[PDB]
């Protein structure tokens, strides 16, 4: 059988998902700047083949 | 099965508990489950053919819908035809009533007239056939379980690039990410609560069928030898204290 | 051989990092709203049995 | 916990349902409900009853050998017996059975007890394997519920509570309950193997009419090896 | 990468370079150029072709069995054999050599084919192992670039696109190309080994001198081992 | 260990510490409760698989692998052919005048000279070799268990700290420091797992291999000594067994 | 300098240019604390398992593998058969009148011409081969250990960076650069593990195979010269041994 992935990778994913949960929390009580969200939205559109 | 009624109850309870926060629509999407299952099917089909995947599915169906014959009714029946043979030879075996295909095949080979070696070889070949078949079905479902989270994450990644290519309202990005992550959730759920459990129940049924078939083979060999039901009782009940039923006896 | 983690676990840590840093990007141009913070804090102490 | 705040801050029906119910479903898909209850029974006896000291077993076997040598093969039925395996050995020796049959019976009991402990260890290691998977599933569920409801704090709270507490419950059950129970079952299995080997050798020596002076020396050959080697220089 | 709506979103030269070139470098450090090219050839042969069906192999084996039974070791020259291994076996049979040496040569050829397939599987498993690692490297590079230039929107887009597409390409290549190719190579290894063992047994049975019908039964015994046993009902 | 190896160890440790210092305050990464959580939880979990005697034995065997180096095989062959020559020009009593280099070798030659058969001495030496091998395997198991549970306890502590922080927020500017303190448990678990416990387990496995090789060589040498073979034959056989 | 090394160098150069273009600059992929954490912790852990002498030997053997290309077995076989002709028509003393570019071959030739018997010459050559194999295995082990520890150390350093970022987090809308610095440590660990240490260990394994094959061919040729076999016979023997030693995928 394949050896699998090392335990630090599991720790890293648990930490990443935990920080995801807490950054979703931080963005829950926050107000995104709509003006600054369309520059980023246009840049992602430009860099993904649509624009 | 009682574990299957518990399965249905647990499914219902866990879905109801999961969907209380919002609507059932948040955790339900046909596109995501279709992506996960289709990608897993494609990956598994490169390593199993249509006939071998359908075989694994039908053996899973037999292992779930049906229930293996208990290894105590087997002892009762075996000692019954043992008494029949002791009273009237092998000529009394055919008129008996048999609900087990393997035992029926064994006694139908015995009546014709064959020595111990050939009948033992045939029974062992059948046992190995059913063991390999269940093992390959377990392999099919292990492959499905191994690839399902990867396919769910591929679907999530595709959904994320589709979301980053279509970004207007700051308030839709959250629902879009939730729908994209739904594929990863489905991959994890299918891996851990469907495919791997199906592989485990196939392995469990493999062990049960191997035990039942060894029981039947020993019973038929003893009947051909003409042994009395006494020693047969001990030499057949001693097999009931192995595996997990061994952990069941107190 | 001692087992490890599934081979997709690296991709999972990858995806979690990507989503986490996307939320960091969203929080970069998002101003905090204190009223929403009070509502979310109350909901947190209610969902954690702290009333 | 109690120092952090309280035990009351880790209670959630959804998180318990996800972790515990999913783990139970997965485990029952490979174990019988009655068999799982049997594994629970053996875990409870391993936790509520200490294994007999090998030195005490050796000493009492030597005493039994002294009594047998002084009063024949029927002198061990008037004084108390500690464990059930030794009691069965005594009541098989009182029947005048030959060495081979009692040896086979004792070797069958040894294999049976080893299998029971191994299967209980397997049950609890299956539980400990599935609990963190269910915790990760709960994290995914909570993340989906949070992202779907970022405008509603009344949904944000419980969703994050589910996501966090599923992982916390999975980790605690896996690493402080289920895997420790499996490890204790393995330890109790090793103690059982040692005790059963000692008792079987003692019964074998009693049947042979060997003087207890050789018996104690022969029995001492087991305790000076094995898992305890880290204590032996 | 079609569910997004088209293909033009899921294309970056940068992400492709990071993933493919990094994987190629790592694999070429693990394996020689000859090993890599042989693995490519064997994968192409496994995908574009189909192993000879065992049924036809047993039919042909009993054909030369009956042919040798009617004409001893001289009739085998006059019929056509489409299989290279079977042709080599019948040639080593008709060139007047004993069973031991031809069996050793056929075993050596079987082991050579087995090792070749195993090494090709290893090459593609190395590719499938490195591809997600390259995806993670690309994610880390893109995320450092994105988080560093947060005040530059036109730099945020391409950096996150590289980070995301590297991971998507690594996942797709690992789980839908490289690992599937390795699994297909293992499947073809099992098929080729079974077919070559069938041919070896047929050649040895013709060498000995055996009834075609017992030969046929012995060869049919081989048709129920593995995934064909899964398929057979 | 060697002075150069020790200086390299201190240099790596100092590089890590100086990196932590250069990244801000060092009291940000220090928490007594977090280290108590990780260490106490790891001890609690490990003590349910190993007794206190076993844990202390593993600690001692790991400690004596850091302050004592495995004897080089070449020195062992040279010395064994040395007392082989001593026995040939002298006798078995000549072995007594040879001073102490390895305890296993010393006890083997003592059991050989006190008048015992070749087979019983071989059995005793084999038993000792197996005991030492299993001791090293048990120490590796103890430290592997510690390295396996330390990240688990660290994540448990992080989750508990974050749940406690979310239970009473009351302040948004205090969110970040609370998660930093909660993450300290994960940091300690990772450091102990990957820098202390797993390295010691790997080192003990390496020393297990080295000790098995050295003790097999010593056993073969002393068995040849009791055989009275030609020391050149002994040397050639041992050198062949090296490769 | 094989193509794999060349491809790796050009790939790393293009990767650096790519990282600089994506991020505008290159000075943000460079963090002294992150480098210190990854390198120092990796050295600490590897030196917990290997000695400094072993680490230095691994470094030297890696440098020799990446700077000197192994001799091709065909060229070695040609040299041995040419020496076979020279010794057949010039005696053993004729072996000191032509240059030999292989140090192992020169050592075998000196042992052959110094009157040593076949047994001692074979023993010394086998000892040299075993020492070379052990050096390569030790270097592979050291770099495998470095590859194993670098991403664990990178995740430790990322934890350190995350704690630093969160401790200084008020109104998280400036945590971007700090989070990037935290991620730099895992980036270093990933690049060092997957693209440097593991590749060096794999190339050392390949070089072990090449050097074992070359040295075994040289030993066989030297021993054949010791017994004075016919050059054609030993040429056929060496060619057969080289062919049967070829990996299946290359056939
Ligand atoms: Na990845
Ligand atoms: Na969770």
């Amino acid at each position: 059988p394949p050896p699998g992935l090392p335990l630090w990778m599991g720790t890293f994913a648990d930490l990443m998902s935990l920080l995801m949960c807490f950054f979703v929390l931080l963005l829950s009580f926050s107000e995104m700047d709509v003006l600054k969200f369309k520059q980023i939205a246009g840049s992602m559109k430009f860099a993904f083949g649509v624009q | 099965l009682a574990t299957l009624l518990g399965l249905i109850g647990g499914f219902a309870f866990v879905i109801m508990a999961m969907v209380l926060g919002g609507s059932i629509g948040m955790f339900v999407d046909v596109t995501s489950i279709l992506i996960v299952v289709g990608g897993s099917i494609f990956v598994v089909l490169m390593k199993f053919t249509m006939g071998q995947f359908f075989g694994a599915t039908k053996i899973a169906g037999k292992a779930f819908m049906f229930k293996a014959d208990e290894p105590e009714d087997l002892i009762a029946k075996i000692v019954e035809m043992a008494d029949a043979a002791r009273k009237g030879g092998f000529l009394a075996l055919e008129e008996m009533e048999i609900n087990n295909t393997f035992m029926q095949k064994g006694i139908d080979l015995l009546v014709d007239g064959h020595d111990a070696d050939v009948v033992r070889a045939a029974l062992k070949k059948d046992i190995a056939l059913t063991d390999e078949r269940h093992t390959q079905g377990t392999g099919v479902f292990r492959a499905f379980g191994d690839v399902a989270p990867a396919m769910g994450m591929i679907g999530t990644l595709v959904g994320l690039v589709a979301m980053l290519s279509n970004m207007d309202d700051p308030k839709a990005i959250g629902p879009a990410m939730a729908v994209a992550l739904l594929t990863t959730l489905y991959g994890a759920i299918l891996s851990n609560m469907v495919f791997f459990p199906i592989a485990d129940k196939l392995s469990l049924r493999r062990d049960q069928e191997t035990l039942n078939r060894r029981l039947i083979m020993d019973g038929v060999l003893a009947i051909q030898d003409g042994q009395n039901p006494r020693v047969i009782d001990s030499y057949l009940k001693n097999y009931l204290n192995e595996g997990k039923r061994a952990l069941e006896i107190d």
